[PDB]
C-alpha cells in the first residue's frame, strides 16, 4: 500500500472521525464507500460484525485499516472462494449441485427457476458429467 | 440542501473536495462580479443569488 | 475618448427580447439594403439567407 493510499484513507477516515480519537462513529461504512470501495450491503453488515465489539466511537484507523487489507477493494478473494465452495455445498457434496445452488438463490431471494437453475450448473460444468468441484469454479473466477 | 440535510451526506461530499470546489466557485463568482463592475454599471437584482447560495 | 471610454449614452441589458428584435429588424433593413446589389444578392443566398428568413 503506497503513502498516498494510506494518506487518503486516514484523511477520510478523520473527515468522518467527529470524536477526533482517530475513531469513527455509522460512518465507518461511509469512509468505506467515499475511499472509491464500493461494498455491498452484506460485505458492509460483515465488516460491521467485524467491528461489532466496541466500535461507534471505538474504530481505531488500523482497525478499519485490517479490514481493508482483508478486502481491498476485493481485490483478493480466492482465500474465501474455497470457503464459499465450503458454504454453497450446505450437505458437503463436494460437487456443485442445483439444489443447493437453488437453496443458496432463493437465499438471497433469487427464486430461480430449476430452467435457470439448470444453464447455470451447465455452464458451471467444464465435463459436463453432472459434478462441479472446486477446480471448475476457480475456473469460472479466472474468467 | 433537502437531500444533504443529515451531516453524514455532507462529510461525504467533504471527503470528495465539495467544499474546495464550492469556494473555487465563490471565488469564481466575485471575480465575475468586480468584471462587471469593471463594465457598465447594470442594476441587476439577482445579482449575487449564486454567491449567497454558495456562500 | 476617456470620458466616453468610461462612460457615454446607454446600453441594452442583456437578453433583451425587445432589443434582440429591434436589431433583429436593423438586420433585415441592412439586408433588404444590400440584397440591391445583385453579387451581394448572390452572396447572401449563397449564405444561406433564404433558408433563416423562411
Ligand atoms: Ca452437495
Ligand atoms: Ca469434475
Amino acid at each position: 500500500l503506497t503513502e498516498e493510499q494510506i494518506a487518503e484513507f486516514k484523511e477520510a477516515f478523520s473527515l468522518f472521525d467527529k470524536d477526533g480519537d482517530g475513531t469513527i462513529t455509522k460512518e465507518l461504512g461511509t469512509v468505506m464507500r467515499s475511499l472509491g470501495q464500493n461494498p455491498t450491503e452484506a460485505e458492509l453488515q460483515d465488516m460491521i460484525n467485524e467491528v461489532d465489539a466496541d466500535g461507534n466511537g471505538t474504530i481505531d484507523f488500523p482497525e478499519f485499516l485490517t479490514m481493508m487489507a482483508r478486502k481491498m477493494k476485493d481485490t483478493d478473494s480466492e482465500e474465501e472462494i474455497r470457503e464459499a465452495f465450503r458454504v454453497f455445498d450446505k450437505d458437503g457434496n463436494g460437487y456443485i449441485s442445483a439444489a443447493e445452488l437453488r437453496h443458496v438463490m432463493t437465499n438471497l431471494g433469487e427464486k430461480l427457476t430449476d430452467e435457470e437453475v439448470d444453464e447455470m450448473i451447465r455452464e458451471a460444468d467444464i465435463d459436463g458429467d453432472g459434478q462441479v468441484n472446486y477446480e471448475e469454479f476457480v475456473q469460472m473466477m479466472t474468467a | 440542501q433537502k437531500l444533504i440535510t443529515s451531516a453524514h451526506w455532507k462529510v461525504y461530499l467533504a471527503a470528495r473536495g465539495v467544499l474546495p470546489y464550492v469556494g473555487n466557485l465563490i471565488t469564481k463568482e466575485i471575480a465575475r462580479l468586480l468584471a462587471l463592475e469593471e463594465a457598465t454599471l447594470s442594476t441587476d437584482l439577482q445579482q449575487g443569488y449564486a454567491l449567497k447560495s454558495l456562500t | 475618448r476617456a470620458l466616453s471610454v468610461l462612460g457615454c449614452g446607454h446600453t441594452s441589458s442583456t437578453k433583451c427580447y425587445g432589443c434582440a428584435s429591434a436589431v433583429t429588424e436593423h438586420c433585415i433593413t441592412l439586408l433588404r439594403a444590400l440584397a440591391t446589389n445583385p453579387a451581394l444578392r448572390h452572396i447572401l443566398v449563397s449564405q444561406g439567407l433564404i433558408r433563416e428568413l423562411f
